[PDB]
């Protein structure tokens, strides 16, 4: 008798940090894959997602 | 309208109406723009012309 927002994750306990998945923020999010080429430090997350 | 020292004669005449800057022309202050690289590298139209 409290809840405030109820969102509809993606099961973190499945998608387990052994599929490399970082879930937190909200959507996937793994790290070193099809990253971008020639960009500054940031730039790096458009599409790391 | 008169001789014109050169296009007259030779009397070298000594004393003229030089025109001088009121006052020292390179006092600090030195230009000085500010440089945004492109942020891509790979996506610089080029093109064109």
């Amino acid at each position: 008798y409290g809840a405030a927002v109820v969102n509809i994750d993606l099961n973190r306990d499945f998608f387990d940090t052994a599929t490399g998945i970082d879930l937190t923020k909200g959507i996937p999010l793994v790290q070193d894959l099809l990253v971008p080429i020639g960009v500054t430090a940031g730039a790096e997350q458009s599409a790391e997602y | 309208q008169v001789g014109i020292p050169k296009l007259e004669v030779d009397h070298i005449s000594f004393s003229n109406v030089v025109s001088m800057m009121t006052a020292n022309i390179r006092t600090g202050d030195d230009m000085a723009v500010e440089r945004v690289n492109p942020d891509d590298v790979r996506a610089i139209n080029i093109r064109n012309a």
